RNA sequence: GCUGCAGUUAAAAAGCUCGUAGUUGGAUCUUGUGGAGGGUUCCCCGCCCCUUGCCUCUCGGCGCCGGCCCGAAGCGUUUACUUUGAAAAAAU
RNA sequence: UUUUCGGAACUGAGGCCAUGAUUAAGAGGGACGGCCGGGGGCAUUCGUAUUGCGCCGCUAGAGGUGAAAUUCUUGGACCGGCGCAAGACGGACCAGAGCGAAAGCAUUUGCCAAGAAUGUUUUCAUUAAUCAAGAACGAAAGUCGGAGGUUCGAAGACGAUCAGAUACCGUCGUAGUUCCGACCAUAAACGAUGCCGACUGGCGAUGCGGCGGCGUUAUUCCCAUGACCCGCCGGGCAGCUUCCGGGAAACCAAAGUCUUUGGGUUCCGGGGGGAGUAUGGUUGCAAAGCUGAAACUUAAAGGAAUUGACGGAAGGGCACCACC
């Protein structure tokens, strides 16, 4: 088994990350983890990241930085409205100044500082700072 | 954790803590309200009786004394309770078949400090508090 | 881990050497080979891990004693890869 | 890992990335066709019928040589058992289970393992029936046993 | 103790397995360019095949010079979700 | 009267569609191959011992204990030799080895069905995970009905020891121990550690399969093959090692990835007693099992670790206030 692809992807690159690994793999790719991959490589906190292709699944290989501490899933998957957004963000991360919880919206993913500029809410994945 | 964290799963977490407060201390007398029931008062802060006898009772070791008790008959359930006189010599300040008004101790049905079987004590002997007796702003009226 | 690990680019042949599935892109193993032994004249291919007996339709007639790993054969003759 | 055996185990098949491999091959699709055919008649089923196709012929698959498979392919003509071959090879087992069991009665390793089998006959009959590949009135039976076996 | 507990020895995992309901469930089916709003690519019209998917038309306006063009009419397989409206007695 | 138009239904043959099938899981199921194991059932072979019996020989004590005694004995025990019968049982080889869902499972050979791991460019195409109800198996003791009855042995009867001794010890001995057919569902049924999945150090072994190899050895010089040597890949029982991390600590590569709290799901806990009792239900022939309170009482109960003291524990050493 394996019922929540994305949350056993960032275990990983959590574990990884403490040993102080700059190269990991991380399998199954899907496109959900693309796209999660990209807003978290966009800020900074990780770097380029190479799709190796199979006929199966794929897999993934990163290259990252001690910049990272910490990114989680939420499982399960729970709505978000604009004031329970308030809420949220104050119990995954740890000051007002930084860190970025990750969502979906039907406007695609993003974080919620650019949920708001959107208007939208939608359901969260995870979280990271 | 180690529990189930679905979307779905609203119902097996509802009747499962619904279950599980019932071994909690404090609730299961609260809920099953045998408490009441077995209380010689109806819950009720204080009640009334009437004297039958004094009595003594010799504390629980290490302390040695005599406690000078009364045990009292209720009006309005029937039932005897032993019951603690405070201050010095207030013992006097009662007479035999009278009323008197009781009142719980302040530690909710389990005996206060070296004396046993004893939850209760005495606030009025005839309208006239033994605070009062001992102090001299009213007399015992005979 | 030394924490120099290349991931990207596989090893020579370290990747190489390790259980099928845990190597980067997936491959087989097994290979074919085209045989033809002696008295009966034709390119016959057979699978490297046949599982069965293999015929040959001239004065040859058996080619194969099944194994568990890599079948034995009955004269030690002829080894192709073929090609791919 | 097993459905009723504690083992966790690997020996699962790898294929490759390129599927268009060795190119030399004799034959063409057409011709495949009738090489497959002529193996059905003789009693073979599909899964013994692409190993002896694959074993001594240049064929790997006949997934890479055609759009079918082999199962597609006795089915075009008809020729496809009435059955799953999986379905059939579980209830093949589970009567010489019952047969063991009538000759030696105080076997209770056989009387255990008999019910492992026979859940997992009804298990894989909760999906063919949904999917339509068997009539939704079939129910699996001792009596239905006897009859199918023989 | 949902947020937010605990189960080797402090209270505590059914002797063990099977099994219907329930709960949970792999991957897979789209990206770049001029104008407009904001940077130095990137986020209302369009373009490569698509772009609010179509037609068919006909009745009641808008046009241009009988003839021709484009808004309103059926809808995109269904839900949840999200966002906006309508709708809500007062006191608190 | 007749078409047309319009509406509807049914029937044939033909054009036009890149004319229609996602990939095949380091998910599962199923086939195939060579093996493997104190796995299970049935049948069969064998060994020695033990007790009793028969036969032969030798003579005075034999058993047993801390010390004794009950008890046994010139028709001779005990002991030695030879033969016979019965039932029980598989030693040493047998280990931080194997197999089994758990409980469990070691003499030979045959038969009957079953299963794991590994190998696979075969097949199926999501068929899965965990699980109220319900179901199978489940030591020892016990109950019912038969068979059998050596050995050991609750009960029981004696002999000692002790102030006493219904006990420890010795002798005798019933139920039982054994098998067949029915019940009974419990255990420190303990790794006191749910099941499934992912990730994160090192090293050497060992059991099974597969792969590679300079070396030796066994037979026809061989090849096929076995034994040893060296290395690799799976999955299995374990060990050693440490500033991965955790933990109250003991300790643990999981009891880790946890206030930086959310992979999936079942069962279950809430101070110590009262109590697995009361009570009603349900199951059982019986014995009992499961489900399962309250009144009332009390400020401690308990875990790990440290320092002392103590020991009819172990190892060193010493004294005529100890002994020889």
């Amino acid at each position: 088994v394996r019922m929540n692809v994305l949350a056993d992807a960032l275990k990983s690159i959590n574990n990884a990350e403490k040993r102080g690994k700059r190269q990991v793999l991380i399998r199954p790719c899907s496109k959900v983890i693309v796209r999660f991959l990209t807003v978290m490589m966009k800020h900074g906190y990780i770097g380029e990241f190479e799709i190796i292709d199979d006929h199966r699944a794929g897999k993934i290989v990163v290259n990252l930085t001690g910049r990272l501490n910490k990114c989680g899933v939420i499982s399960p998957r729970f709505d978000v409205q604009l004031k329970d957004l308030e809420k949220w963000q104050n119990n995954l991360l740890p000051s007002r100044q930084f860190g970025f919880i990750v969502l979906t919206t039907s406007a695609g993913i993003m974080d919620h500082e650019e949920a708001r500029r959107k208007h939208t809410g939608g359901k969260i994945l995870g979280f990271f700072f | 954790m180690g529990k189930c964290r679905g979307l779905r799963t609203a119902r097996k977490l509802r009747s499962h803590r619904r279950d599980q407060k019932w071994h909690d201390k404090q609730y299961k007398k609260a809920h099953l309200g045998t408490a009441l029931k077995a209380n010689p008062f109806g819950g009720a802060s204080h009640a009334k009786g009437i004297v039958l006898e004094k009595v003594g009772v010799e504390a629980k070791q290490p302390n040695s004394a005599i406690r000078k008790c009364v045990r009292v008959q209720l009006i309005k359930n029937g039932k005897k309770i032993t019951a603690f006189v405070p201050n010095d010599g207030c013992l006097n300040f009662i007479e035999e078949n009278d009323e008197v008004l009781v009142a719980g101790f302040g530690r909710k049905g389990h005996a206060v400090g070296d004396i046993p079987g004893v939850r209760f004590k005495v606030v009025k002997v005839a309208n006239v508090s033994l605070l009062a007796l001992y102090k001299g702003k009213k007399e015992r009226p005979r | 881990m030394p924490l120099a690990k290349d991931l990207l680019h596989p090893s020579p042949e370290e990747e190489k050497r390790k259980h099928k599935k845990k190597r980067l892109v997936q491959s087989p193993n097994s290979y074919f080979m085209d045989v033809k032994c002696p008295g009966c004249y034709k390119i016959t291919t057979v699978f490297s891990h046949a599982q069965t007996v293999v015929l040959c339709v001239g004065c040859s007639t058996v080619l194969c004693q099944p194994t568990g790993g890599k079948a034995r054969l009955t004269e030690g003759c002829s080894f192709r890869r073929k090609q791919h | 890992g097993r459905m009723h055996a504690p083992g966790k185990g690997l020996s699962q098949s790898a294929l490759p990335y390129r599927r268009s491999v060795p190119t030399w091959l004799k034959l063409t699709s057409d011709d495949v066709k009738e090489q497959i055919y002529k193996l059905a008649k003789k009693g073979l089923t599909p899964s013994q019928i692409g190993v002896i196709l694959r074993d001594s012929h240049g064929v790997a698959q006949v997934r890479f040589v055609t759009g079918n498979k082999i199962l597609r392919i006795l089915k075009s003509k008809g020729l496809a058992p009435d059955l799953p071959e999986d379905l059939y090879h579980l209830i093949k087992k589970a009567v010489a289970v019952r047969k063991h069991l009538e000759r030696n009665r105080k076997d209770k390793d056989a009387k255990f393992r008999l019910i492992l089998i026979e859940s997992r006959i009804h298990r894989l009959a909760r999906y063919y029936k949904t999917k339509r590949v068997l009539p939704p009135n079939w129910k699996y039976e001792s009596s239905t046993a006897s009859a199918l076996v023989a």
